[PDB]
């Protein structure tokens, strides 16, 4: 399914993998490949962040979105 | 190829 | 040159790239600084985009994977060692 994740900046750590300029998820997606040990799950593609489309970026176009100076995450996950 | 956002 | 980097505990305005299990820093396991905030936490400490991360509080991460170095990096001032230039 495709979820919309809200997450409160002060939630610590975010690592992915993937994008198009290019792991055992999927793709050309951007994948959730660590969430320090809420919402978001491992394996989980980014598809927006705070509306602004992520499907196809790059992975530093997808770096660049995730760091941001509430973070709102689209994702579709299995 | 793996970043994190910290 | 290397420097120590004191770098408080994460959020800080940072991404970081790279590390044994395998972008443009480098050329190679090294982990690097790939992305700063102009007025985050990380800029304003000191760090740069492509330093190269190798020790956080005594642990030394030159040949650390992706996930040993951010770990390290998010135990609960950090001390950095970054090589640059």
């Amino acid at each position: 399914s495709v979820e919309e994740i809200r997450l409160p900046r002060a939630p610590l750590g975010l690592s992915i993998v993937g994008g198009s300029d290019h792991h055992p998820f999927g793709e050309p997606g951007v994948f959730i490949s660590k969430v320090l040990p809420s919402g978001l799950r491992v394996g989980d593609r980014i598809l927006a962040v705070n509306g602004q489309d992520v499907r196809d970026a790059t992975h530093q176009e997808a770096v660049s979105a995730l760091l941001r100076p509430e973070l709102s995450l689209l994702v579709r996950r299995d | 190829l793996e970043s994190s956002i910290i």
